[PDB]
């Protein structure tokens, strides 16, 4: 078996050629961020959730 | 006319659903991987993923 894909039918892991390791691939994309805010009206600070 | 002479406590269970599961879709993610290109091309669609 050379690669793997998940329910999506995406390319999960694959197999390298030469040194015949398993790699998984993974988004380089995070969208995952939330920004809590009290208003810019009241301040300019502001926290991060990942 | 009829009367009752005695009584039973009866004890019956309501099942009732409040509450989903909080799902969220990245839309650019879903539609698009990680291609720049599939990217701009959904920029062309407006404000759907909004």
């Amino acid at each position: 078996q050379q690669f793997g894909r998940d329910i999506a039918d995406t390319t999960d892991a694959v197999r390298d050629p030469q040194t015949l390791e398993i790699l998984d691939i993974t988004p380089c994309s995070f969208g995952g961020v939330s920004v809590i805010t009290p208003g810019t009206n009241t301040s300019n600070q502001v926290a991060v959730l990942y | 006319i009829a009367i009752p002479t005695n009584f039973t406590i009866s004890v019956t269970t309501e099942i009732l659903p409040v509450s989903m599961t909080k799902t969220s879709v990245d839309c650019t993610m879903y539609i698009c991987g990680d291609s720049t290109e599939c990217s701009n091309l959904l920029l062309q669609y407006g404000s759907f993923c909004t």
